[PDB]
């Protein structure tokens, strides 16, 4: 118009983002007094808020700091505010509201607004027509603007609005955006749930599992569809233990006195309970600072030990006293289990280790006990003195293979000694009758490797029950066979026989300390630790999953490992893919593959808590009346709930009539939208105590038009209780329009927009003006047609036009005499006129088709060409001749030639 | 009879600096002392170093910092003196520290992505550099990415992001992250994934007071506040209702809904007192709650808007009083001082709130900023209970209204019943980083050994670690000596005070004598970030307008921003970072679990966080427990 600012010339507000300026700075600013200051020019976005700056430092001397928000008011004197909706349904007719805000302290302002027309948006603007309304804003107040659409295809459409006043500068355009989405219902598939454990069933041959893609034939067209690929992992284990309460050794910590002898007496349980603690771990439940005093008695008992060491590295009850075999070999024993505890020298060790063998042993392999200890109790079962040829040089082997590691480089003889006291425990293990003999024997052949055959199951069928190994006689023998019985176990690695073993042995509740309670005590808990040590505790979950999908290049290697804070991992494929697992290693994992999609809907409505009957009828300028019905969908009377408004463009509700409705009981409408007036109440709300549940509670009102125009945008009318915005019920009114339903032709969910002219044009129409107009680069078919059939209906009719020749053949492979459907909407039933058995003239586009081939039905645009061409008998009358004239050399102009370019 | 002693904190630190007292008491020439970190049980020698000699220049106060490596796990702290050592066994945290996570948003619409930093810093909040494992789980509870990062050589902040799909579970989503060396101490913040549009206007429901008197006539008063995001005042229309909750449980009072027209950027509706009675003994809803729903709708139906205050508590007094402040443990016939905390019904401080004990009778004092009341009590040199209550005596209440509660403080149990005690007392007033301290050190002790005490030697706790350690001089005679304490950033937030003195008494026995206090400071930045305009000039900006924005900061420092629609914060303001938040998560985890003092010398140590052992056999108790007792 004039003395405002053209559209083109608008740049509208595009950048609306909820988050932005994530940015990482350094304040390396020069610093004053240790104050760096930063100084950054930032573009502020199109939102017109209040942004809020959240700032947040991390100082390698001052640490983290989150300093206190800093807020933005970012605004405008004129503006719009475009409320979009988050998403909408493809093909669904919904209203939008576009609010004008004027803020200037006292000048109203006459402004246009005007909604831009977009393809794959379906309203009263096109690409030859604007939609635009011209609206005073009062100062200091707002102007709610409806506009009313219809998306016609999914994904990120976008809207589009412009608004300018008149006589002054003031411009503003809000362009958003909102996600178009298709017609379904949420659907979660199990594509494949395959146990992963290679080994079981999984052949030797790593398991392959082959997994087919998920159905989808019922999925949406144009909706994207992921994969979750998971990778679970059972994990169950437990080679469980039961260690013996710290709480019941109280009496195993003794301070060690006496002489050679009766010093590694007291020694004795102390070394075996600091040892079993510091395995067990129970130190706490113990109470963690006795141990300092257990270790200082344990240090007393090893210096004590020193003075009854003879010069020939060897030691006996006392000085004078001829060595003893048993003890150094003892000595040795407990040494050799006490270094990491104390600091054990390796020259008194290691001698005493030398000792023995280049003394003590006989050639082939015995040794031989020469003076026996004074305290005959502290030995165990070797006072037994049956077969202690073999008792004694298997105590004797125990202790020399026990200071193995720390005695190689140091005795050089030991290799040699070693051996040869196998070689005489191996041959004489089948003469064996003692049960005790059979247990410290088989645990120093097994510390070599050395117990197999049949000497292994002798051993082995040794026990009584599969639990014991017992001899008749004192009980403390066999705690002590037992116990050299459970260490054999677990230097073969016999795992399976084993609980059973050690079960007897907590059953026996024995807590060591007593008469001669020297082996028992240092045996029974050196193989209660050594039965913690020997786990494994599970086993090992080592797999290697590989993951072979047919749409990626590379493959997907997955490695699961205990001891690792996960045994879950995934991943995700937005393409439905039949593709295939490989495992492979130890463990029993799963493998579970969920696609998630959009399925096919069988509808609703949907309103669901809601009817809603909307009614458009003349009074008895143009003034009508607008009856509203409505009832709730439940069981009990619906509380306060809204019925929002929108007016059909350039109506007014009647002020009369909305006082008589608002002094009405159970209804409301504020005194603001009262004294409204013809101004602007295109929008109005009615309050409602209530709604019933029974039957329809209808209201009504009469609508004047204060501004005529042509081509009027429908009413829209909104139900909603309060409390829920999400159930809600939108019904539109028009006045000539089904039921507010812009024009639209649909199949399946396909729609095209059809609110246009309903054909081209109708001032002298020549032949010439014919020729130019059907050869235009667009045109495709022409034809000479007539009308069979008219087939009327709800909103699209439908001439079946058999075509009685084609001048200029298209796309549509239509030989003469066929019938072809051409579309027309309900409005233009009037403007068209066609009647039966006549003929016409017809051109259109190759866009207006309609269907696939060789079903196409032809649509009647906006550049289709509807010409009534007279009968035979007709061209006779002498007003028909100009046209008949023109249509027969029309004929002739296009079958010869066609086109000209 | 020179006695050897050692003091650390109750829990050693994994890859951090814990310090560690050494002392000689009547102690001659040098002293040589070394030492040892072993892990428990056996040997493997985590740290070796540090070796210093004790000085008579020094009273023999010496020092060693040292660093571990890197069921419950334990360590064996070894320090010989000369000959003599001294080992105690202490527990290690495997908490490398904190993780802090900030995301963009409060809330996500699926096809949008998720910006979100992990902040890595010790258990000192500075920033340190280890490998993060994090996690993303929907509502459900299942993982849907991992990502395995390292915060080397990246001053703590660990940038992330995540496209959330277009196809996905809407509700509360979590993103939870750990250090690789401690995968038991989690850190998880929630962020909302919902179908949502940005809002143009907000709306606060404000009550009167923030509790509701059950015997108040007038009922709940609700202010409901409405304007838009850009300033301006709402016109519209609103609807509210009322609740009872108790506690997870809620109850709609359908009878109290109302509808407000939103006049002015303001409107008033009240719940009576009638309606609430009904909906439901009155006194039977004491305990409960009540809520307000508010739903604003502008006269143009173009935007409505949905806002809620919850939990205002129904109580019969305007108050609530805490001795979570003051310590449990008094000193025979020395005065006793209570920090009293007076809140409001919701929990917050009540500002100018007398108080006093039972009787009184002149003995009063007033509540402060901070909440705090500073009563202090006369005591017997009995070694009964002594029992205190407390009121709240503000007028314009009655008696009935008043609140009231009582705590039970038990007496310092003495070396052999030698009567030997010591009392630490602080003037209380909003300690400042920069202030000085006045802490005062009196003496109880007959005149027969006075003459020993020469000295006190005190440890300062902070954030769980020794800030600082000092000895008091004394001179023969001096019952109460002063100690000028500087407060410095360092002491944010809260700060612990032990001292305690030594000396051979009774019958030639060893005797240590302790005492502990803690001092809140206020609580801000140990620095400071300020965000503001560069401009130096103007009204509000205009949509797509340049703008200078000034940073002021700390030297060095590394700083990320973010800027998000106030519109969002409508929706959800939940699940936001604050520096309080933080501060927060620190007092939380601190070792000392006691306003102070203790039941026995032993007992001020391991309740404030301390370990004390000496060359005489007095130490302290060995803690089995990461976590404080209760
Ligand atoms: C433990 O003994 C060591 C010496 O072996 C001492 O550490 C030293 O502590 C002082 C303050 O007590 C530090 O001086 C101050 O440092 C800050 C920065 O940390 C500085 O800004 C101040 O101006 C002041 O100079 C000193 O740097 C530090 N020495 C070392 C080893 O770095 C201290 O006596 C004892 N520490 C305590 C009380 O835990
Ligand atoms: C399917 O959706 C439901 C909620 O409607 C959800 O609880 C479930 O986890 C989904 N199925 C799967 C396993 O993806």
């Amino acid at each position: 118009d004039e003395d405002i600012i053209a559209e083109e010339n608008i740049v509208s507000r595009s950048e609306f983002p909820e988050s932005w300026l994530w940015n990482v700075e350094d304040l390396k600013e020069p610093p004053k007094n240790g104050i760096s200051t930063k100084l950054m020019n930032i573009f502020l976005k199109d939102s017109i808020t209040t942004w809020e700056i959240l700032a947040v430092s991390m100082s390698d001397k001052k640490g983290i700091c989150v300093a206190d928000p800093f807020e933005v008011t970012v605004m405008q004197d004129f503006f719009i505010d475009l409320r979009l909706p988050y998403s909408v349904v493809r093909n669904e007719q919904v209203e939008i509201r576009a609010v004008l805000y004027n803020y200037r302290q006292n000048q109203e302002l006459k402004v246009r607004v005007e909604l831009l027309h977009n393809p794959a948006f379906c309203s009263l603007a096109t690409t030859k027509r604007r939609h635009q309304q011209t609206v005073t804003i009062p100062p200091k107040s707002s102007l709610s603007v409806p506009y009313v659409i219809v998306p016609l295809k999914t994904g990120l459409q976008e809207v589009e609005v412009k608004a300018a006043v008149y006589h002054h500068f003031i411009s503003d355009g809000v362009r958003k955006s909102l996600k178009v989405v298709p017609e379904g219902i949420r659907m979660n598939k199990t594509v494949a749930v395959r146990t992963l454990d290679p080994e079981r069933l999984g052949r030797e041959g790593v398991q392959k599992e082959d997994i087919p893609p998920a159905d989808l034939s019922d999925q949406v067209p144009d909706t994207e569809s992921e994969t979750r690929i998971l990778l679970q992992g059972t994990p169950v284990a437990q080679m469980t233990e039961d260690a013996v309460d710290a709480e019941r050794l109280k009496h195993l910590i003794v301070t060690p006195s006496g002489c050679g002898e009766e010093n590694m007496i007291g020694m004795t349980p102390t070394v075996i309970a600091v040892h079993y603690l510091d395995e067990t771990e129970q130190w706490e439940k113990f109470g963690l600072e006795k141990r300092q005093g257990a270790l200082e008695l344990i240090k007393k008992g090893y210096t004590q030990q020193l003075a009854f060491r003879q010069p020939s590295s060897a030691f006996a009850a006392f000085v004078k006293r001829a060595p003893s075999t048993w003890l150094t070999a003892y000595v040795v024993k407990v040494f050799s289990l006490a270094v990491n505890l104390i600091a054990i020298d390796s020259q008194v060790l290691c001698g005493a280790v030398k000792w023995l063998i280049l003394e003590k042993q006989k050639p082939d392999g015995v040794f031989q006990e020469d003076a026996p200890v004074i305290h005959q109790e502290m030995i165990g079962g070797l006072r037994n003195n049956n077969e202690k040829d073999m008792a004694l040089t298997a105590f004797v082997l125990i202790s020399l293979q026990e200071a193995k590691d720390i005695c190689e480089e140091q005795v050089n003889s030991l290799p040699g000694s070693i051996t040869k006291a196998g070689d005489f425990l191996e041959a004489n293990y089948m003469n064996l009758q003692r049960s005790y003999t059979v247990a410290i024997a088989g645990y120093a052949l097994a510390q070599m490797g050395r117990l197999k055959g049949p000497l292994l199951n002798k051993f082995l069928t040794t026990a009584k029950d599969k639990n014991r190994w017992e001899d008749p006689g004192k009980q403390l023998y066999n705690v002590e066979a037992t116990s050299y019985a459970l260490l054999a176990l677990l230097q073969l690695k016999d795992f399976d026989f084993v609980p059973p073993v050690v079960r007897w042995l907590n059953e026996q509740r024995y807590y060591g300390g007593g008469y001669g309670s020297t082996q028992a005590t240092f045996m029974v808990f050196q193989a209660l630790a050594q039965y913690q040590k020997d786990a494994p505790d599970h086993q090992e979950l080592n797999l290697d999953v590989s993951l072979q999908l047919p749409s990626r290049s590379s493959k997907i290697t997955h490695r699961i490992h205990w001891e690792s804070a996960s045994l879950l991992r995934s991943e995700e494929t937005k393409e439905n893919e039949g593709f295939t697992v490989t495992a492979e290693g130890k463990g029993q994992g799963t493998l579970s593959v969920v696609t998630m999609y959009h399925a096919k809907a069988k509808d609703q409505l949907t309103c669901n808590k809601f009817d809603l009957k909307v009614t458009i009828k003349p009074a008895p300028k143009n003034t009508m009346i607008l009856e509203i019905c409505t009832r709730y969908r439940g069981d009990q009377d619906a509380t306060m709930s809204i019925l929002d408004i929108s007016m059909m463009t350039g109506f007014a509700p009647d002020t009369d009539d909305l006082k008589q409705l608002a002094n009405g009981v159970d209804r409301y409408i504020s005194k603001y939208e009262l004294d409204k007036a013809f101004s602007d109440r295109n929008t109005l709300i009615i309050y409602l105590d209530k709604v019933s549940h029974s039957e329809d509670d209808c209201l009504a009102f009469k609508v004047h038009q204060y501004f005529n125009v042509e081509l009027i945008q429908p009413g829209a009318v909104k139900v909603y209780a309060y409390y829920n915005l999400e159930e809600s019920c939108t019904r539109f009114y028009h006045p000539e329009k089904e039921d507010g339903k812009l024009n639209k032709l649909c199949r399946d969910e396909l729609c095209r927009c059809a609110e246009e002219n309903c054909f081209i044009q109708k001032d002298k129409v020549t032949l010439e003006e014919r020729l130019d107009k059907a050869c235009e680069p667009g045109v495709d078919y022409v034809y000479k047609t007539r009308l069979v059939k008219v087939q009327l209906s709800n909103d699209f009719d439908e001439y079946i036009m058999a075509i009685e020749q084609t001048i200029k053949s298209g796309s549509d492979e239509v030989q003469v005499g066929q019938q072809r459907t051409f579309i027309s909407p309900i409005k233009c039933r009037e403007a068209l006129k066609l009647e039966e058995k006549k003929h016409y003239l017809m051109w259109g586009l190759s866009s207006d088709f309609w269907g696939e081939k060789p079903n196409l039905s032809y649509i009647i645009g906006k550049d289709t060409w509807v010409e009534h061409w007279p009968e035979e008998d007709e061209c006779q009358d002498e007003e028909n001749q100009k046209q008949c004239q023109d249509l027969g050399a029309f004929t002739e102009s296009m079958v010869v030639f066609g086109c000209p370019n | 009879s020179p006695m050897y002693s050692i003091i650390t904190p109750n829990i050693l630190r994994l890859e951090s600096e814990e310090t560690m007292v050494l002392e000689a008491h009547d102690a001659q020439g040098d002293v040589p002392v070394t030492v040892t970190v072993h892990d428990f049980p056996g040997k493997k020698l985590v740290l070796s170093s540090e070796k210093t000699v004790l000085t008579p220049a020094t009273n023999h106060m010496g020092n060693v910092t040292f660093t571990i490596p890197a069921r419950n796990k334990f360590v064996t702290v070894q320090a010989t003196f000369g000959t003599q050592v001294v080992e105690k066994v202490v527990l290690v945290s495997l908490q490398s520290g904190y993780l802090f996570i900030q995301t963009d948003k409060t809330i996500y619409t699926p096809g949008s992505t998720v910006l979100y930093r992990i902040f890595t810093v010790n258990h000192k909040l500075l920033p340190v550099g280890r490998t993060v494992m994090v996690n993303i789980e929907n509502p459900e509870g299942i993982p849907v990415k991992q990502d395995s990062l390292s915060s080397q050589n990246q001053l703590g902040v660990l940038p992330l992001s995540w496209d959330i799909p277009e196809l996905v579970n809407m509700g509360q989503w979590k993103i939870r992250a750990y250090y690789e060396n401690s995968p038991q101490q989690v850190f998880s913040t929630e962020f909302e994934v919902k179908e949502y549009v940005l809002p143009s206007f907000e709306v606060i429901v404000e009550p009167t007071e923030k509790f509701y008197y059950i015997y108040n006539e007038k009922g709940l008063e609700v202010t409901i506040t409405a304007r838009f995001l850009y300033g301006k005042k709402v016109e519209g229309t609103a609807f509210v209702i009322f609740g009872i909750q108790d506690g997870e449980q809620r109850i709609s009072l359908p009878e109290s809904l109302k509808r407000i027209p939103i006049e002015d950027g303001s409107g008033e509706v009240v719940l009576s007192r009638k309606v609430l009675l009904d909906g439901v003994r009155a006194e039977d809803l004491v305990g409960k709650s009540l809520y307000v729903s508010a739903t604003v709708i502008l006269h143009s139906g173009s935007d409505m808007v949905q806002a809620e205050r919850s939990g205002i508590p129904i109580v019969t007094s305007p108050y609530q009083i805490h001795f979570t402040k003051t310590p449990k443990y008094f000193k025979p016939g020395m005065p006793f001082d209570l920090m009293v905390f007076v809140t409001n019904p919701d929990g917050s401080p009540a500002y100018r709130v007398p108080v006093a004990v039972q009787g009184e009778d002149t003995v009063q004092s007033l509540t402060q900023g901070d909440g705090v009341a500073k009563l202090s009590i006369n005591t017997h040199p009995s070694q009964k209970p002594l029992s205190i209550t407390v009121r709240t005596k503000k007028q314009e209440l009655s008696e009935a209204e008043q609140a009231t509660r009582t705590m039970q403080a038990l007496p310092y149990s003495t070396v052999g019943n030698s009567n030997n005690y010591l009392h630490l007392s602080v003037l209380r007033t909003e300690l400042r980083p920069g202030e000085t301290l006045n802490v005062n050190f009196l003496l109880r002790m007959d005149r027969a050994h006075e003459a020993k005490i020469r000295y006190y030697t005190y440890l300062i706790m902070n954030k769980g670690r020794l800030l600082k350690a000092g000895r008091q001089v004394r001179e023969p005679g001096q019952d109460l000596v002063v100690l000028p304490l500087s407060i410095t950033t360092d002491f944010i937030p809260s700060f612990r005070l032990v001292a305690y003195y030594t000396l051979i008494g009774a019958s030639g026995q060893r005797e240590v004598v302790a005492d502990s206090v803690w001092v809140d400071v206020k609580d801000s930045c140990v620095g400071s970030l300020v965000v503001k305009s560069g401009q130096s000039e103007d009204r509000q900006p205009v949509p797509g307008q340049q703008m200078t924005l000034k940073i002021e900061g700390d030297h060095g420092a590394r700083v990320v921003l973010v800027a998000v629609d106030k519109g969002v914060f409508v929706l959800n303001k939940k699940n936001k970072l604050t520096q309080s938040k933080i501060w927060d998560v620190v007092e939380k985890a601190d070792i000392g679990c006691t306003p102070g003092s203790g039941k026995d010398y032993a007992g001020v140590f391991s309740d404030a966080g301390l370990t004390f052992t000496s060359s005489s056999g007095q130490q302290t108790a060995q803690r089995a427990e990461l976590q404080c007792p209760q």
